[PDB]
């Protein structure tokens, strides 16, 4: 995935690359849970590329 | 004894509770289908008149 | 052997998370 990343640079008119929808936190989130803080916490360093 | 003897699970949160509990209800066409019936019984009863 | 006999019984008598409950699980 990092390298496909990587890759869809050079083709942005063509194809968009997003995160998958499973990598979300699960049904909304709350910050009371500990697993879901942690979805956000990796979601939240991988959106910017 | 409802009224008297009530609780709720250890923990909770009711957004994530509700957003997963709705969403299943939200996959038919059933209001759709009675929208449509209710137009054509007025349909049948103009006519009739 | 006697000890792996041990540690299965007692890894069946002894074994059977943070996330708000949901109504699925």
């Amino acid at each position: 995935s990092f390298r496909v990343a990587l890759a869809g640079w050079l083709y942005n008119g063509v194809v968009t690359t997003v995160i998958d929808d499973s990598s979300y936190p699960k049904d909304g989130g709350s910050v009371t849970s500990l697993e879901n803080l942690w979805d956000f916490f990796i979601l939240a360093l991988a959106l910017p590329l | 004894v409802a009224l008297l003897s009530g609780k709720y699970p250890p923990d909770l949160v009711t957004n994530v509770w509700y957003a997963d509990a709705i969403y299943p209800m939200y996959a038919d066409t059933e209001v759709f289908s009675n929208l449509q019936r209710d137009v054509i019984t007025c349909e049948a009863v103009q006519t009739l008149v | 052997p006697m000890s792996t006999r041990i540690a299965e019984a007692t890894s069946a008598i002894v074994s059977k998370v943070g996330l708000p409950p949901t109504a699925s699980s």
